């Protein structure tokens, strides 16, 4: 019935804002937070990411934290910034300076308890509260660490309820601060654990499609967070929108996730878009069907026809031909089985909204379960047992309090899920 | 010849041919109330035993109806004992695993106290 | 001087309605009883205080219906409400029903208004017995009623008239088996009986009174005046059969056998064009073929024992005698060695009635002929086979041994009936 | 005295159509009151009716079924009004084609409720002659609690005489699959149970109706109207007053020659079609010979395949003795090897110059051929079918009944197969 | 008398009752108020002081949404409150959750409204459960339902209307887990069991009302055609024919064989005109299509142990023993050496009512076959595979595992279907 959301770090709250702003349009409210729309399916599940106020007023069921009041300024004194109560805003000011361990054990820590004040206060307030929604830097230290430390300590407090992610894996094509495979593998061991799904939204595909294919040369991270809010606002359509399902967290993760270490998706919205371009013509069901279907449209940098797809959920949006649909799914499927595990019975499952997003007549997301996704994992421990072999910067953890097994005992987790990923991949019904 | 003379009526024997060969030749109440009285017996006997049969009969049903209701009554015993066993083996196994993956967690809480100490230490 | 005459079921009750009615006839009784203008009629009346002649007879049946006929009838102001005698259900065509089941339970009853019939006595003759033969009725309690009463009233005579089965009438398919039951239950128990074959008294209304189909009073028309012909020397004053004793003595000499044949001529109808009526001559050549004979079976090849000839009305002796000689001058009638050929002759001179409203015709000479033939084996014969066909694969038998009966009766009965159908022989050289 | 039950669908509808054609024959209006012609009709209608001092002639029938359903039919019906409201004992749960649930359980419910109506129902009766019961074997009310009162009457009044008329089931009609099960349990009671009972074949039934009265869809208004016939046919002896002079006994005395074999096969002549044609009078050779061929068999067995022990012959309307007897006499001439030659005189004709309704004649028989064994292979047969394999019993042992009591019932029924045997063989 | 409690479990189960009440509305002429201007329609219907005609009938849902749809309906006012149960939370597509986890919290309170209903039945028959045999509730719930009422009400007539799954009409990766899940729990439970097979549905809409993308309410209708045509036997009397129950003696041989196949003719949309109206002897040779069946299967394969027709509005006997003559030569059409071949009639004077302003057309002589063919157990194993193929893998077990069940149950359940399955085989031989 309810979403309880939350932000952590630079990434998390600037990735976080963005979706805010997208779907606050989307639902007809303005920047004060006042419903002014035409649609009343715009309202029909609108409880789920919004607490209802005085004159009625929509207040998003979101949380703000990092140990920096940077982004967080910059947020509040910005555009939807005015929407959330100032309340949640939980703000410190140490810095995890992108440690792992500076969020997670040692200066997020202290925060941590004042943060889990507010989500106690906004849980309470609901009828049914379904799960909760993060978003957060993959190689940060808020983000990261203490976010990752924020999940384990509502896993703990709440253990009934969905925990859904949008992590954001890092490239050294985006960021060249060295530790971050630390603190990704770090954060991917924590994940594996304590989630019942993930989104990985992978910087490096993010990077390529901004720069190959959109053809901006120096991309912002403005062009990144564009196409990550596309996704975001995709992926919960049916979450918030109403029609053919029903439409639960729990019903997605009971079929989308087959095997419990394995709920990270590698999302792919198409039509692929330039922030703030006018498009000129929309694309076809076919067209549609098929570019979602491209490696060139994940979000993360894994090509799924180098693995298996052991589950598969695509949502349409906009005004369309729903045999035509049909006849593109089949299509698609049926001449590509190879790509679809034998031993999951109609891995594909397809839903539509008449409902289409701001600027497009037309778009379509992806959201699957690929063992293709090893591909990801596997950069990232070739990035850190790379550091890890010559024991580089080790002493910014350690002297944190951090133990050196601490890593080992990660970086093998890590290496499991590569092969239990690879498992499964290779497996067959026969 | 003559045999005898009346009012109205008369009699004569009248012989043909005398006889070759002279010469000529060559009830209790109590056995009827004994008799009696046996036959009534063995009629009341074979009609006792014909009642004796019926009434056989009448155990058979009073016997029939009652495995029915014997049947039905276990059944109810089976499967209410099912859900028993059933809902408390899910109650035990559900809440064991929820108990489990709180240790987990409140182990891996106790690794960050003594971290936080690590670096005390260390200081 | 007295007699009484018993009734058991239907056959012998219906036909005692017929006697009675041809009683008061010749006697000139009313269906009320009271008669207006020898005394030996009253060996059979016995005469109330309204100067009523109530007939000393007794009527039972085992069913109501047959004798509730009688208590609707012209003659029910007859008879007393206390003998006619009626249970609740018949035998249902069983011997051992009769017998052991409804028999002991109206036993004593019955021989009650026998006592009280008895108790008015001068000295009582005997008993006049009616009933059937294979009838649930006619042979269950019939034998069991002289089992008592030759007992109750020992060394006292018993005349027994039973009506023998045939096909051609309203027959039972069990009839052979009471028939032969009864036969050796009464055995002992009779002093002399006259059997009456039910067929031969079918084609005598057939052939001379000309009923193909006649109805049971159109045969007991006959039966009745046959009877009366019997018992003509008894409520009149006859010198011939004047006393029960008179035929156990004139025709029983070997007392087992006790069965003698009846003959009457003529058998005549009034619907027919009118005539010379018969005349002494005639009537003995019609008296000696078994086309009037009251039982089935060939006397021409069957030794005598014994023969009376029982002429009523204007006959006289001269004619009687003038007609004998003339028959043993064509005939010559075999007789067995140990008895003399011969006839005890008889004319009672009273006229012979006839039914008022009836088939019969009104002769005034008329002749019965009670005669002890061996050829009488011959009816016996006929059922001791029937009984034998049927007992041999034991049909029906579970009905009697369910009335409390033994398996033994009835191979005890035919043992007998064997013995009864050698004493034939042993007579019959 | 008659004492009349009928039970189930099967026996309250066949019960009802004799209950209108005796009084019809009786003069007993649909209300209730005499208006005949004679008074030969009133001599003998104590045997069945009773008066609601005066006049209201009331039947001596007791109304029985474990469903409303049939009763309403009967109480809503033409002659409906006739029967006394005190006589009609009826459930809810009707026996639904299951002889367990009428002959235990439900059945077993009501039983006690109307034996109370046979003992107060009894109390008129001067002397009972016996009790008469019309029902169905193959369902559940008529084939299973009508067995039941059979054995409950057997041990309230055990002398007096057990007279059933029992429509047989057929694969033909009706398609209740189990009704060789409640057939071959119902058998084995009337077997031990009851003095005299009348197999009538709706196999035998259908075809009648079919091949000879040409009859393209036989209703069951059709098929129950040769039995009514059937039944007026059989107590005409009853009934009608004349030389005979007749009971329920003396009839079983001189029917039944051994215990187990009073199993009956009725017949008619003419075959009348239900309400066509009329007219057309019968010759008395063309009526003898008509009744004595299997195409005149209510029971649906070969009599030239068995070997009759008795039989018994009701010829009623105008006609001549002479005529009737010599035809009689004839046929035991002729089918010399089909009658029982050691049970002597064992063939039985019954005469009655009164016409049933409409037909100028009649001629009614009731054999007691050794071939009926040909009715019992027929069930026997239909039940190891289905027994071999045990299907549909669950049904029955649901009820709280065992599989041995099917093993029982239908080894006696063997039993009185191989009994019926030994005298079609038997030769003197 | 002759009473009937319905029961309506989660989102299949109730959608299908509103198609099903709202014809018996029809049927016997009632208004969406409850009154109406033979009385035999009372084992449906219960009258009260004012007049007003309420269904003996109970909806069921673990979420609300669905049952909503009823008390905001067009016929809101039709039922009590106290007959309309819902809870918060649904059983997120798993049996597991359905049965126990969310189940428990309800299962009291739902059978004390089947109790406070018991109590109006002067003289109850049984009840008929309405489930889907893929949802949490439909499977899960049904199964608790089913094993308490057989406690409860001891051996009382409980006739199942399953709806099997098919992959076109929506489905959930796990359906076959749940379906076989249920199909265990509930076997010695169930007296009767009448599956319908979703595709079968769809397969008609496509043929026969010549709808593309076929809508619930267009297969519900369809559904709710059949299932009246079942329960016309019920709730009317005539004098025609119209038996029900005793059909169910021939059509049940023995306990665990309980699943009889339908087979609906004539399914014809308000298009034709021309075509109007069809013999007995045409619609009798229909119900012989594999086309037309409920469940898609082969008895022109199969053996047979029953065939049971309930005919409708214009049938006299004549032409229906002309109609089955035909059918009797023809040698497709094979019994068992033990079960008899018979075919047991059943004729209804009234004739198909249909749904004002609906897709199917007014017909003269409408028809329905029951029928124990060995074909059905195709279903069975057909769903078996399914299971099989994920069960290998142990995919998705996980989630039925976390909420409470052994991995036993699973392998039980399947040997059971095993066993089923091996019991049509061993039937099916002469
Ligand atoms: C490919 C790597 C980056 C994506 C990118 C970008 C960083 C960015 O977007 N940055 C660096 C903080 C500010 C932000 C950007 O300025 C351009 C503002 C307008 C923005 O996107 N604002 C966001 C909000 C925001 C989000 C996240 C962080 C800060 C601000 C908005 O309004 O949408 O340009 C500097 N580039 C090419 C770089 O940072 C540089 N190259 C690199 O990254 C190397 C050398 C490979 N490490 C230089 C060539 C400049
Ligand atoms: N001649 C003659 N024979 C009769 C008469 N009534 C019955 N019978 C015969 O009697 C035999 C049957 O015996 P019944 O005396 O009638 O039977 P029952 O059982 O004694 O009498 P119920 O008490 O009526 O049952 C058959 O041979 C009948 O022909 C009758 O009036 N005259
Ligand atoms: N025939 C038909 N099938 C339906 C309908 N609604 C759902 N289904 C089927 O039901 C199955 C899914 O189960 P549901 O009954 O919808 O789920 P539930 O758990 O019972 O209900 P909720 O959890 O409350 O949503 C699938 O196989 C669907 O095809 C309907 O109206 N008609
Ligand atoms: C109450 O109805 C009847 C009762 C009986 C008989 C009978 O058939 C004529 C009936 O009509 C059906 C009867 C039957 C069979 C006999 O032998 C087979 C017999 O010897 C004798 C008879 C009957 N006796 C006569 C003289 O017909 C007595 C019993
Ligand atoms: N997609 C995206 N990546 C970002 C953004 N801001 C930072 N990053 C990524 O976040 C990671 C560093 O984490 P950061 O958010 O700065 O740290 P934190 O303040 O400790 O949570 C790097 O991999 C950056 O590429 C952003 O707005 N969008
Ligand atoms: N002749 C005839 N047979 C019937 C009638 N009704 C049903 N049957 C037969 O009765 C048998 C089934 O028993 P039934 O009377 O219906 O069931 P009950 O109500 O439980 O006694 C089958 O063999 C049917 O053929 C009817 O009125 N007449
Ligand atoms: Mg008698
Ligand atoms: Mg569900």
């Amino acid at each position: 019935r309810e979403i309880v959301h939350i932000q952590a770090g630079q990434c998390g709250n600037q990735i976080g804002a963005k979706f805010w702003e997208v779907i606050s349009d989307e639902h007809g409210i303005d920047p004060t937070g006042s419903y002014h729309g035409d649609s009343d399916l715009q309202l029909e599940r609108i409880n789920v990411y919004y607490n209802e106020a005085t004159g009625n007023k929509y207040v998003p069921r979101a949380i703000l934290v990092d140990l920096e009041p940077g982004t967080m300024d910059s947020v509040r004194s910005g555009p939807f910034g005015q929407i959330f109560r100032p309340d949640n805003f939980v703000f410190g000011q140490s810095g995890a300076g992108n440690n792992w361990a500076k969020g997670h054990y040692t200066e997020g820590a202290e925060l941590v308890d004042s943060v889990l004040d507010v989500v106690r206060k906004e849980s309470e307030s609901c009828d049914c509260l379904q799960g909760f929604q993060l978003t957060h830097s993959l190689g940060g230290g808020t983000g990261s660490g203490m976010g990752t430390l924020l999940i384990s300590k509502i896993r703990e407090e709440y253990p009934d309820r969905i925990m859904n992610t949008f992590s954001v894996m890092p490239s050294p094509k985006v960021s060249d601060t060295v530790v971050e495979p630390y603190n990704a593998t770090l954060s991917v061991h924590q994940l594996v654990e304590n989630t019942d799904e993930t989104y990985s939204i992978d910087n490096e595909a993010l990077y390529d499609i901004c720069f190959r294919t959109l053809k901006l040369t120096t991309p912002t991270y403005g062009d990144l967070n564009h196409l990550v809010s596309a996704t975001m606002s995709g992926v919960t359509t049916c979450l918030r929108f109403p029609g053919q399902l029903n439409a639960d967290l729990r019903k997605l993760a009971v079929n989308m996730v087959p095997f419990p270490r394995l709920h990270f998706f590698m999302p792919g919205f198409a039509p692929l878009t330039s922030r703030g371009s006018q498009q000129y013509r929309a694309l076809t069901v076919p067209e549609l069907t098929q570019q979602m279907f491209d490696s060139k449209n994940m979000m993360a940098a894994c090509d799924p026809r180098h693995g298996r797809y052991l589950t598969v959920a695509a949502v349409f949006r906009g005004r369309m031909s729903m045999k035509e649909v049909d006849e593109q799914m089949l299509n698609v499927q049926n001449k590509n089985s190879s790509y679809f595990v034998e031993w999951i019975p109609n891995n594909v499952k397809t839903a539509v909204c008449d409902i289409p997003p701001r600027g497009l007549k037309m778009s379509a997301t992806f959201i699957g379960n690929s063992t293709a996704i090893q591909e990801l994992f596997k950069r990232i421990s070739e990035q850190f047992t790379a550091m890890f072999r010559r024991k580089a910067f080790l002493h910014w953890y350690t002297g944190e309090g951090m133990d050196e097994m601490e890593f080992t005992e990660a970086e093998s987790n890590m290496n499991d899920l590569v092969s239990e990923y690879q498992q499964y991949q290779d497996a067959t019904a026969d | 010849i003559e045999l005898n003379k009346a009012t109205s009526g008369q009699s004569w024997e009248v012989i043909l041919k005398p006889p070759s060969f002279d010469g000529v030749p060559e009830p209790s109440l109590e056995e009827i109330q004994k008799k009696l009285e046996a036959a009534e017996e063995r009629r009341k006997y074979q009609e006792a035993e014909l009642l004796k049969h019926l009434a056989e009969k009448r155990e058979h049903e009073r016997e029939v109806i009652q495995k029915a209701i014997e049947e039905n009554n276990n059944f109810i015993k089976m499967a209410k004992e099912k859900l028993a066993q059933k809902m408390e083996s899910n109650k035990e196994n559900r809440e064991a695993h929820l108990a489990a993956m709180l240790e987990r967690l409140q182990e891996k809480d106790k690794h960050a106290e003594e971290v936080r100490k690590n670096k005390e230490l260390k200081e | 001087r007295e007699c009484i005459s018993i009734h058991v079921g239907q056959a012998g009750v219906q036909i005692g309605n017929a006697c009675w009615e041809l009683y008061c006839l010749e006697h000139g009784i009313q269906p009320d009883g009271q008669m207006p203008s020898d005394d030996s009629f009253n060996t059979f009346f016995s005469e109330t205080g309204a100067g009523k002649h109530v007939p000393r007879a007794v009527f039972v049946d085992l069913e109501p219906t047959v004798i509730d006929e009688v208590r609707t009838g012209t003659y029910r102001q007859l008879f007393h409400p206390e003998q006619l005698i009626t249970g609740k259900e018949d035998a249902a065509n069983n011997y051992a029903r009769g017998h052991y089941t409804i028999g002991k339970e109206i036993i004593d009853l019955v021989l009650d208004r026998i006592r009280k019939l008895a108790d008015q006595c001068t000295g009582l003759q005997g008993f006049l017995v009616f009933h059937s033969f294979g009838g649930g009725t006619g042979s269950g309690f019939t034998s069991l009623l002289m089992e008592r009463l030759s007992v109750d009233y020992g060394k006292k005579s018993k005349l027994e008239f039973s009506i023998y089965p045939a096909p051609q009438v309203s027959t039972a398919v069990v009839e052979p088996y009471n028939s032969i039951l009864t036969t050796h239950t009464t055995l002992e128990h009779s002093d002399c009986a006259f059997m009456v074959d039910n067929e031969a008294i079918y084609d005598i209304c057939r052939r001379n009174l000309d009923i193909e189909r006649p109805t049971y009073t159109n045969l007991n028309r006959l039966i009745g005046q046959i009877v009366s012909s019997i018992t003509a020397s008894l409520r009149f004053d006859g010198a011939l059969n004047v006393d029960l004793t008179e035929f156990q003595t004139n025709l029983v000499p070997y007392p087992r056998i006790h069965f003698p044949l009846a003959t009457y001529a003529p058998v005549i109808s009034a619907e027919k064009a009118y005539h010379e009526q018969l005349s002494v001559a005639e009537i003995t050549n019609a008296c000696f073929e078994p086309a009037n004979q009251m039982v089935k079976c060939d006397p021409r090849h069957g030794k005598y024992m014994a023969c009376c000839l029982l002429y009523r009305g204007d006959v006289v002796p001269k004619d009687v005698n003038a007609a004998i000689a003339t028959i043993k001058t064509k005939r010559t009638i075999q007789f067995v060695d140990w008895c003399p050929t011969g006839f005890k002759v008889g004319i009672n001179y009273q006229p012979p009635t006839v039914v008022p409203g009836g088939d019969l015709a009104k002769v005034q000479r008329a002749v019965c002929m009670l005669s002890n033939t061996t050829a009488i084996a011959e009816a016996w014969a006929r059922l001791d086979h029937k009984f034998d066909l049927m007992y041999a694969k034991r049909a029906f038998v579970h009905w009697y041994v369910g009335e409390g009966m033994e398996e033994g009766e009835f191979s005890e009965a035919r043992e007998d009936m064997a013995a009864l159908e050698k004493d034939y022989e042993e007579v019959g050289v």
